């Protein structure tokens, strides 16, 4: 049905619209990390 | 915005004004606040942190009392 | 109008023509291994997204066993690894990824039972290895006594794998049809985030298993 | 310049006899400052009868989270160390004087 | 008949009971965390969500079905 | 065959007897938590409208049963 | 038939159950944080107040369908 | 047909049940508090017995309801 | 038939499970407020005393409809 | 069909249920109390048989209600 | 026919449900407060031995009734 | 018929879970008693098996008198 | 009939209460540890998490016997 | 008929409840105690285990009565 | 100890009716109201007495009870203590007395008549708590006098006390509103099943074995009623606290 | 069939294992590289 088409595909924009809100916090967090793994790595280069 | 005064027998340590207390009571760690509620407690071997605009001292207070009002 | 139905089918058996959980599985399997691909091939010393997966997720895993459970963890990290990494990809792909069980002209039973029948063939195998009797011990000895309810904690425990496996087929089956229910009336989930709750809750069932069977390693360990 | 932890050596062992029964009362004689020219003796008890710096004038309820059985074991040691502690620094005080 | 909405009844009611007290002991336990310090905030907050979105999973099992009796 | 009005009965009921407590039990956990941390109202009682919200919504859907026994 | 007096008797009963230990709790909690410390009873009666009130809306739901059942 | 009977008993349980522990607490949070500090003790005691009146006022609820079906 | 009998049943065991719970409550709190400042002796005499009062009122409210119902 | 047989069952296990639950805490807040401090003693105890007899009390109204029944 | 068997497990489960968390309590209780402090572990054992026998003595009235339920 | 059934499933189901939180009662009084103190670990002991016993007594006359049931 | 029908609303909607005030307690008590002490946090949510299997397998066997019954 | 599967569905919907409360109860004590004494480990851990075995015997015992019932 | 005999058998009813209806309609409520009012006013009285500042003589009783009821009016409230204590008194001691007169010999006999015919032998005491018209009637002039004292105080607070009480998204007002209002009808109910339910005991208990049966069961009930009257005058302060708070 | 990707995902996990690992070693490095210099 037409209506469930629209349902379905609102279903992808609310993911979108969960992944706008999340997906970007997650990045930092992963960058945080990634870059205490590289401090970890510059302070062996540097010792 | 509470007049925290750390004392002890030899002299005192502080008497600054202070925006947030992280006090290790014995049963569980405890905040204090600049119009806290009375609470009167003993304190454990422990770790004690003040804030100052952000910025934490670990006082590690070794044990004691702490009177709030 | 509700139509959901029951997926029910014989590991033993052979596979039906059609073989929705079995079409399920290697959906989520094909995006694992695309997934590993894009982030092994193209991998650097300091990756951003390809390694973050493997730093977040088999590093913390690995350090939360290590935690719980140190130098066993080593031993039956392929197992809480085989875990993860599935069952909640699985449910994210079963969780309306443009199908939804629709145009058609986890929640397998079999599937839950025969992970459990892993989970409890891990447990006759390392669980009690250092001891060997291990499974004899506080079960009608001579304290027997205080430990007469022992073998039947060996009972719960036998119980508890299919415990996991009905948890594993169940909530993931509840949320399959959740989402017909909202389908039939008050379609695209609800006022409420009903995909995002099914998504997250699938997520917390996969973590609980993992947590799960790393707690039943430990307990058989002591 | 005496730490606090001197006078535990005494201190300590009075109130463990204290509390064993061995001991029912408490006191402390000290040269009291009064003066830089006279240093006079003075009795001062150390079984708290009501704190009588500034009585009950304040009058709020505490809450106990170690209890009170608790609070009361753990406080009445220290006060009646730092009342030693003060007795004896104050005595140093006038013998210098 | 009427058996079935007696059915979604006992049901709505039964996965109704369960998780309104469950999410009650949730944020009351929540709350005497955070009123005895508000500086792990963060953390309680987040396991108060995991704990309402398990009690919510628990109401949606309960009351899922009282729409599939109507169906 | 009246089930229907021991439907809704049952459901009212038995969907409202959870939040009661649940409510009951949200605000003494705050006020034990206003009474030692008072200020931390625009926190706390944030938090205690969010679990309260959940409450009653649960107990709005055992109503909303209660009208379908209505339609 | 009998079938409108035991859903009244239902109605009122299961939705009457909840609210009673609902506000046990309420004024519980409240009696111990006054004690505590009443100088904060201004908001802590108010707090009781909007917490017997939302209890007490749950309490009228159950008694108001039990009188609608009742006529 | 002795249904009304029925109902009429299922009632009073109920609204017996009901605030039977409400009260107990209630007056369990009294003591205490009054323990805490017997100063404010007139307040609290004030204050505990309005609490009191609402779950003996369900409990009446329930009760009356049992009366109004039997006449 | 019996279903009278068991009418009398429900009541005196449904109307004799709330107070019997709650003045257990009720005297726990009194013990334990004479463990903890029983200068208080008098007062939680008079507060457990009329608690209770209120809990077998509700009792025997249970207990005359019950032989009401047996009547 | 046997209804005075599931009456007299109802009554003995409703009767039956309230007074262990009570004298649990009831029993249990005195211990804790006198492990606290032995003085009160005796007078713990006598504060503690009263309130347990209430509930044998409701007790008894359970067995005797059952035994009216059954003969 | 039927009746007598249902009446008698419904006897022995209401007979069960009451003395389970009875001596749940009780035990928590003593062991908590025989925690405290040693050296009244006679009188907490005493006081343990009173209320094992309350409640058993509930356990056993259940029992009796529906063993002569069973002749 | 199937009331047989009705009664197995009432005698395994009812006084079951009264001794089921009865003994998550115990364990945990147990626990907070010997984290406090470690030292009364061995008389924590003995009375943790004994209080087990009781309430797995109540619950294994829950479980074999729905054995005779079935037969 | 519907009687099947009624059935799997008992089988889903029981087992719902005990392990929703489960989910309650079990984050009241973690969250109260973590506060009380933060060190602890990994090892407060291991023993949070295991109890998390413990009580949703107890739903879900609950669940999974409520679509075993309904087909 | 029916009435078998009514009387498997209540059997496990309160078969399942046990150590869901349980497992609520126990795992609060253990991390409370935990809190307090980190240093005591792996015999609080032993008394959990052993508790969770005890209580979950119920349940066990319920699902497999249902089955036994049910084919 | 044995009570052989004189368990002749148990009747009760929700009220009893009395005799004058023709000249004016009058239930026997009506002649247990004036029964009370007139004891009250004999007892007012003799407690004024010369009132000379006369110690004890039996008005010191009355002048300490109304002493500690305006001590627990002031603690509730000051703002209509002076006002508004005349209205809590008026429940003060005539629920009271409505509450006694219930253990009265012949309580629940008096005027009947005779178990022979029974005919027209309305029992003409029908206590005036147990009447639903007398609760009905003080729980409305209680909620009568709240609603004006509170639009009196704050006419702007009664109302922003629910329809401003929170203006955006929800407000406390209307469940507030509503909980007021049941609170009259509960006041009332709680004065019907009051009094009622210790007469109906007093009649069934002491039906069967009518020897120190009654006698505890009558004692509950005096310290219930007695209960029940400070509660609905406390309740009543209270009330009207909260709309002036 | 579940155990198709279980040993297909052990190399990729042994894979990570060793950069895991190596990163780990590289703090020790770390350690003992500085504890060397200052010495």
């Amino acid at each position: 049905t037409l209506f469930i088409a629209q349902l379905i595909n609102f279903l992808l924009l609310i993911f979108i619209l969960r992944a706008l809100l999340y997906r970007p916090v997650m990045n930092l967090l992963n960058e945080r990390t990634r870059r205490i793994e590289e401090s970890v790595r510059d302070a062996e280069k540097v010792r | 915005p509470i007049h925290l005064e750390i004392v002890t027998a030899e002299r005192v340590i502080l008497s600054d004004d202070v925006d947030m207390i992280s006090a290790p009571t014995k049963d569980g760690r405890v905040g204090i606040l600049p119009r806290h509620a009375p609470l009167m407690t003993i304190l454990e071997p422990g770790e004690l942190d003040i804030i100052k605009n952000g910025e934490r001292t670990p006082f590690a207070v070794s044990g004691g009392f702490m009177e709030v009002l | 109008h509700v139509e959901v139905a029951a997926e029910v089918i014989f590991d033993g058996i052979p596979g039906f023509p059609i073989t929705n959980s079995f079409v399920v599985a290697i959906i989520i399997d094909i995006f694992v291994i695309a997934l590993a691909v894009a982030a092994t091939r193209n991998l650097q010393m300091v990756p951003r997204g390809l390694q973050n997966v493997m730093e977040f997720i088999l590093e913390s895993l690995y350090n939360l066993f290590r935690n719980i459970n140190a130098k066993y963890v080593a031993t039956a990290f392929p197992l809480v690894a085989t875990i993860f990494l599935f069952v909640l990809f699985g449910n994210w792909f079963g969780l309306l990824p443009g199908v939804g069980s629709i145009g058609v002209c986890a929640a397998d039973l079999n599937f839950t039972f025969a992970i459990a029948v892993i989970s409890f063939v891990f447990i006759e195998y390392w669980g009690f290895r250092a001891l060997g009797p291990g499974y004899l011990k506080k079960f009608f000895n001579t304290n027997g006594i205080m430990s007469f309810v022992g073998i039947i904690e060996f009972i719960s425990e036998l119980v508890k794998p299919f415990a996991l496996a009905f948890r594993l087929f169940g909530n993931i089956f509840a949320g399959e049809v959740l989402l017909v229910v909202m389908a039939f009336l008050v379609p695209l989930l609800l006022p409420l985030p009903f995909y995002g709750f099914e998504v997250f809750v699938g997520f917390i069932q996969a973590l609980i298993f993992a947590l799960l069977t790393y707690a039943f390693l430990n307990i058989a360990v002591t | 310049a005496p730490k606090l932890e001197a006078i535990l050596g005494v201190a300590i062992s009075a109130i463990n006899g204290f509390q064993s029964g061995k001991y029912d009362e408490l006191y402390i004689i000290y040269s009291e400052f009064i003066n830089t020219l006279v240093q006079r003796p003075a009795i001062k008890q150390l079984l708290p009868v009501e704190s009588p710096d500034i009585s009950t004038t304040t009058n709020v309820d505490y809450t106990y989270e170690p209890g009170e059985e608790e609070v009361l074991n753990s406080i009445l040691p220290r006060y009646v160390e730092t009342q030693i502690y003060q007795a004896v620094l104050e005595s140093i005080a006038s013998e210098h004087s | 008949e009427g058996l079935n909405l007696v059915a979604t009844a006992l049901a709505v009611g039964l996965g109704a009971i369960g998780p309104g007290v469950g999410i009650g002991i949730i944020v009351s336990g929540a709350v005497q965390a955070i009123g005895r310090n508000p500086e792990i905030e963060n953390r309680v907050v987040t396991y108060m969500f995991i704990g309402i979105a398990f009690t919510e999973a628990l109401a949606i099992f309960g009351l899922v079905i009282a729409f599939l009796i109507g169906f």
